């Protein structure tokens, strides 16, 4: 066993080892291992991505115009965000500027995804960590109605409704086929909601499962289908025609009307169902405002997103701010430059890849994806792992750092950056939220805070959807219809050799695609994805990533039941296919 | 009355097929889960993790041996002894084989499970391999697409439950009901194709009138799916209707048939 | 001024004459006049159809196979019912039997219409006679929530919801743009709901206006579109393919799943919104159980509908019973024969039509539609009717009689026929419903009763939708897919001369189409439609029709404001385009 | 902020156009009425009857003279001095002309107001006459169809409100947006037409595969509307998709162009 110090933590792998493999209620494949001391406190945490596909290798030799379609399939949960980063990167490389409406529509596509993804995460992925579903069977329907009505204007709150939901659950379980609820953690002492709040949350789980399907109708209008809508280098293929013959074959007034209808319903559901539920989880689980801080009080990172000035990726354009904080100095939001070789680097000394020198990091324009499955001296064998060896290579995830620092990304990171840059709406939202919970601002730097910020961001994105829609309609009223720039569509118009960066803020954090084009073909295509940051293995200095840090120092009530581990990991919304690509 | 047990496993995947399924408008996925099937194992949605998830897996495939439908999303990689996709510290393929052995029938959701999809595109770093090249002794219903249409996925399930039968399939194992005809055989832009009325560059006058996307690379003439009839997301659209040619995403090898923008 | 006696009434045209033209919140064009005595009680009532189109004339010379499309356009409110009667009539004439699935789908089409039509009538047409919309602005949102939750399990009952609805109404009216509420009867003493009931009612008005659009998706699946779906002689055109190549081109499992989804939602809305609202209207307006009885305690008529055995229109097949009661003798429900020349006859002595002898009634196979606008002296001119002359011709509606008796048709008529034939489900429903209101059975024979019966019919029909759908699925499971019989599609297969009757129960009552075919073309096409019965003018004996009778003897609080007149007329659900065709 | 005044009158009609309008899915007719326009007169929906309704009519056309949209459903009959359609004891045509005089623009809803529809079919007993043959000094937008598509009706309203202009029209006064192309130009069964793949009798094998309905009398090749693209009832279906040929219902005189089942 060994012990060392990093980032204020004592990493100690003595004592009992716990394994959670598979991690469920995430996208894709993850394994987590911890060590716990005699006090049932985690003293070591190990984050392992247990899948790899190799998109960066598959993209070599492809036409840059096709790249978006391939990389969109990195992930079907954050569907679309990789396409957006791709078209951005290729346009950056070639020197293509899209028409305003294309940019507005892309901003709509991204806001749509934020709303949808955040909603499903809250209910279907994280929700059951907080809501004791079987305890809902004990609630009183009238007290459930009274609770819901005290928290929200949302219409669906009758005692009869809550009774009907409760009876549906009762019937579901009556035949002993508990399905997704089988062998859960129900009754664990960390479940703190009263029965009525459990029934309210479970009713909302069901309402959200239904309602999420509607949100992505916006993607279907502009992008053809969801999951995995379509895009183009140069703008979007959804040509617009409002007032001319053949508008039936284009985005017309009836199609735009459908979009507006979905926006309003999306805002209403988020504001009157998701938001009050997030606050209620807060009210009943205040101790979790001091659990799972990890790196969120030390180092956080945002690239920024939603350029409002078409083709301007600067600070005056991005509606979702970018910046980096290190060393816990939130007074110093530092600018991020994705071309600077000293900023974003990835290490593989603790990952299943080959580098010429694994003791240094490589900027993505110098990235290498040469897979090498070498788990070394595990307990067990290379095809039957009982315990990973975290002193050597233990993941399919590369280790990104920013100027050598280990960073947290995602909704909490973004919230902190925007707050500390003085974004008025963010400051007001956070202050109001923490005031309602009677918690200090520091309470956001936590597992609970990650969930609160995610809900906040869904409301933020819903409002931005209306803003972008209105901007599109303003253009159309002015006769500005263009959706594509095609003067550099043909490969002969491109530079013989060029490179570009496409970046955005995906639901889970900072996303970047780095592309090099040579002789009409992709020469290099490297992705660094938000869960790559958060789920990162260690680096040559032994520095731990955001998941391992947030799990450090966590108390477990029952070692064999990983509820606390799941709560913290799920709070980051892990997307393992993203992380590994 | 008991509901039909379903075990849903995941190999190398992007989770687009699960996401599509939960979009279902009729029946709602909520009602599928609560009333039409017993979704007894599913990494994306289940409460249990780790050892508790393993116990579910084992209990269901044992107690319902011979009686559950196995749905597979994603595929097994043969490279690196299978450890490009690890579950419970072992190659995914071992879980696939164990689950397959007890299944009454297997549904290969998506182009991943059916054919390979994006990870099997050149140069296929992981040796990602479709289910029917690993499991050779069980009925496999291929439901391709990246992902398949939400209401196609749920109609297939309702068919199986209501009619107590597998759907009839073509020679490739695809349900005839939704994969018997080509995109181009039911495309609302066919008039334009027939008249030589084509988009030639994005957002040209042709594009603004909904002309055919053949010269922009549309692969609908060689792709079997229901997108031009059933459409997507409760009938709201499909790729062509929103101005992008079909990529061919329901067909074996569609990633490596050349640029999406070329003939 | 004159007075005469008929049907127990004293028809007296002394006293003040009141005119209501136009009648609004109906389909089409109606004028009503009354005389009131010194006690403001109606002593004379005059029903006038103020439109004519002449479909019976237009149908001459058409191909029988095309007839359904023309006559469907008799009415877009009761859309489809005339198409059904048409295909029935042509099939009866030629001798065509349709496959079971065609019959089932037709029954689905009709049940869907019953559900849709009755819902929209309750809220959008009759509702504002009973709900004081402006008084809703005085309601307490919490008391509204309490009321709603006492009456129903319906989910949408939160105090916030009712406040939001109320606030929307407040903002709507604030600028003075009251739209459809302009110059209403608000504040009239006959408005008896408390404010909380008005706000609940208004909320449901809006919910119903939204939800009705979904019901007709069933018509869109089997019939292409709504309004005015498509049909064929020989069955339906919506070929079925569940498990074969090309099912994408037919009614397949996904299409049937859509239908099932709509059925469930339709039943839930009617059972948890419309039904409690109708009972609440009853609870707060019990005196209207004794107003507007008219002919409903004397003479009622149903042809019956919903043949459950394909191509069998007998008593053992029809799920909605037929029969006639006359002279108040509900112990002898009489059989109806639509071929018998002594049964259904139409008079025109008081209508704008020519017969060779206007003192005799013509069975529809002997029908004549020869328009003759001849109002006589109307205290104005032929182009300025100040007062209709009810002693002579005063309507575009013909006067149907059954064995010379003036009859009422529609939901109340049907309820009474089925009740007195001993239909168990009907007896139990009616007894329970009148028990819940603490009213005697006789209280159904009233303006209130018509509304209660209509609501209960919407519930009945939503139940039958599911039964019919299940019957269809049973056939498909058994491999029985047929939807059309084409043996006698070609005119060369038809009798040179034949005639037929198509009949059903439309939402408003008994419908018949009488067709005579000669040499492959329509020789005669005569329609007698439910509102033709109810809105009938007088006959050569001076007998009054259902509307005139129901208005007789009615007190008016404020003569200038015809709220009582509207209430009773709307309770019959007038469709004037139907009545005149 | 004041909403644009709309006066909706009804001549000889079946009320299918009002019924279509309330089917609107986006915007909901509720939201059109509460938020987009001020529907100030409408016989089918308004609280006031008789003298109260006359007062509303007179007040609105006076107060908002030159500033309201007039929607017309149905048509005026010229037979019997106009008394085949009576309103407030006088010919409907008088109310049409009074309302038209104060309108800024007229929407002729449906085939009735646009052309004549069923009452104008041979032998036109009432001399039913379209609006543009009576009102000759006002902008008339023809929105034909029996009835027009619900979401087309609401889209035209939203365009007029949002853009503060009338839709551009073809040479017959139909909005180019929805009437610029034929049914057959955007029909998903065109592939079958091109291949000579036709239904020949109802419920034949061709019908069960969704073959073209041309030989069953489909009038899509001469009919301008949006049914094959926008479709009906929130995109659920359209005539041809549910197995019946287009009747031609958006075209002037369609009732008298021969049997719906002939060429
Ligand atoms: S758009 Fe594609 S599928 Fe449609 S007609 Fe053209 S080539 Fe065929
Ligand atoms: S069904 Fe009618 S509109 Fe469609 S291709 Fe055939 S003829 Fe043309
Ligand atoms: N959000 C998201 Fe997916 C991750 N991690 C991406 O990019
Ligand atoms: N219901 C209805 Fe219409 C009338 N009256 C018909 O038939
Ligand atoms: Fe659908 S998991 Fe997404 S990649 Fe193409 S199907 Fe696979
Ligand atoms: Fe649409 S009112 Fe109905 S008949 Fe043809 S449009 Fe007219
Ligand atoms: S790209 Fe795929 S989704 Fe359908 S239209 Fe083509 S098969
Ligand atoms: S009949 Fe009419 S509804 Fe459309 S498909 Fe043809 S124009
Ligand atoms: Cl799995
Ligand atoms: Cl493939
Ligand atoms: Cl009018
Ligand atoms: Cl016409
Ligand atoms: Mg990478
Ligand atoms: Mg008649
Ligand atoms: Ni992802
Ligand atoms: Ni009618």
């Amino acid at each position: 066993s060994t012990q060392y110090e990093t980032q204020g933590y004592t990493i100690n792998n003595a004592g009992r080892r716990l394994v959670v493999d598979p991690i469920t209620r995430i996208e894709g494949h993850m394994r987590c291992e911890v060590n716990i001391n005699d006090q049932n406190v985690i003293t070591n945490a190990v984050s392992c991505g247990t899948m790899f596909r190799g998109l960066e290798i598959i993209l070599q030799g492809r036409d840059p115009r096709d790249a978006w379609a391939f990389v969109e399939r990195i992930c079907g949960v954050c569907t679309g965000v990789h396409a957006l980063a791709s078209v951005y990167a290729i346009e950056d490389a070639i020197g293509i500027k899209v028409p305003d409406n294309a940019n507005i529509i892309r901003n709509i596509m991204l806001a749509t995804l934020w709303c949808h993804d955040h909603l499903v995460h809250f209910y279907q992925l994280a929700g059951m960590d907080w809501i004791d579903v079987l305890d809902a069977l004990k609630a009183d329907p009238r007290k459930t109605s009274e609770l819901a009505q005290s928290l929200s204007s949302w219409p669906k709150s009758s005692p009869g409704y809550f009774f009907d939901v409760q009876n549906r659950l009762k019937k579901f379980v009556e035949g002993g086929q508990l399905g997704i609820f089988r062998n859960g953690y129900w009754g664990h002492p960390q479940y703190k909601l009263p029965p009525e709040a459990n029934l309210m949350g479970f009713a909302h789980y069901l309402e959200a499962l239904d309602f999420q399907r509607e949100i992505v109708k916006i993607h279907a209008v502009f992008g053809g289908k969801n999951p995995h809508p379509n895009w183009i280098v140069g703008g979007m293929p959804c040509a617009i025609n409002i007032d001319e013959s053949g508008a039936v074959g284009a985005v017309n007034m009836e199609r735009l009307n459908l979009v507006q209808s979905i926006i309003t319903r999306t805002a209403d559901f988020i504001n009157n169902v998701m938001i009050p539920d997030a606050l209620a989880i807060g009210q009943f689980n205040k101790p979790w405002s001091e659990i799972g801080t990890g790196l969120s009080d030390k180092c956080v990172l945002s690239y920024g997103a939603f350029p409002d000035i078409a083709n301007d990726f600067g600070e005056k354009s991005l509606l979702m701010p970018g910046g980096a904080v290190i060393n816990g100095d939130f007074n110093n939001v530092l600018p991020v430059d994705l071309v600077d070789p000293q900023q974003v680097q990835e290490f593989v000394d603790h990952a299943w890849y080959r580098y010429p020198n694994d003791q240094v990091g490589r900027h993505p324009f110098d990235g290498i994806t040469d897979p090498w499955y070498n788990p070394g001296d595990v307990k067990g064998s290379d095809t039957n792992i009982q315990q990973l060896n975290e002193q050597e290579r233990y993941s399919w995830i590369k280790a990104p750092r920013w100027r050598g620092n280990a960073m947290e990304v995602g909704p909490l990171a973004r919230t902190l950056i925007a707050y500390h840059k003085g974004d008025a709406a963010t400051v007001e939202s956070v202050d109001r939220m923490m005031s309602a919970l009677n918690l200090p601002l520091s309470g956001i730097q936590s597992t609970l805070g990650r969930i609160l910020c995610r809900a906040h961001e869904a409301q933020w994105a819903a409002g931005k959807l209306q803003y972008f829609f209105d901007k599109l309609m303003t253009n159309l009223k002015n006769g500005n219809l263009a959706t594509a720039s095609t003067e550099k569509w043909e490969p002969a118009t491109w530079p013989t050799e060029c490179r570009g960066v496409g970046f955005t803020e995906a639901p889970r954090g900072a996303l970047g695609h780095w592309a090099a084009i040579r002789d009409g073909k992709i020469d290099l295509y490297q992705c660094v994805v938000p869960t790559t940051w958060n789920a990162s293995p260690r680096d040559p200095k032994g520095q731990i990533g955001a998941y391992e840090a947030a799990l450090m120092n966590t108390k477990m009530a029952i070692p064999e039941q990983p509820l606390e581990i799941l709560r913290t990991l799920h709070s980051f919304d892990p997307c393992l296919a993203c992380s590994t690509h | 009355k008991p509901r039909i047990p379903v075990v849903w496993i995941h190999g190398l995947e992007c989770t687009c097929c699960t996401e599509s399924f939960i979009r279902s408008a009729h029946p709602l996925a909520k009602d599928v889960i609560l009333s039409l099937i017993s979704l007894d194992y599913d990494d994306t949605l289940m409460a249990a993790a780790g050892t508790q998830a393993e116990e579910v897996f084992e209990d269901i495939i044992t107690q319902y041996n011979g009686k559950y439908i196995l749905a597979v999303e994603g595929n097994p990689p043969l490279g690196e002894q299978g450890m490009f996709c690890i579950s419970s510290g072992r190659p995914f393929i071992e879980k696939l084989k164990r689950a397959a052995a007890g299944a009454s029938a297997i549904i290969a959701w998506g182009t991943c499970a059916s054919w390979g999809c994006v990870q099997a595109a050149r140069p296929n770093p992981t040796q990602a391999t479709p289910i029917d090249k690993v499991i050779t002794d069980k009925p496999i219903i291929k439901v391709p697409g990246c992902p398949p249409i939400p209401d196609v996925m749920s109609a297939i399930i309702t068919y199986m439950v209501t009619f107590d039968r597998l759907p009839d399939v073509d020679r490739m194992g695809r349900p005839l009901m939704f994969y018997g005809q080509r995109i181009h055989d039911k495309c609302y832009r066919r008039a334009h194709f027939d008249a030589g009325e084509f988009v030639q560059s994005w957002d040209d006058d042709a594009a603004r009138k909904g002309y055919c996307l053949y010269k922009m690379g549309c692969k609908g003439p060689t792709t079997y799916n229901a997108c031009s009839s059933t459409r997507w997301n409760d009938g709201v659209s499909f790729p062509i209707q929103s101005g992008h040619g079909c990529l061919g995403c329901a067909e074996n090898g569609f990633w490596d048939r050349g640029s999406f923008y070329s003939r």
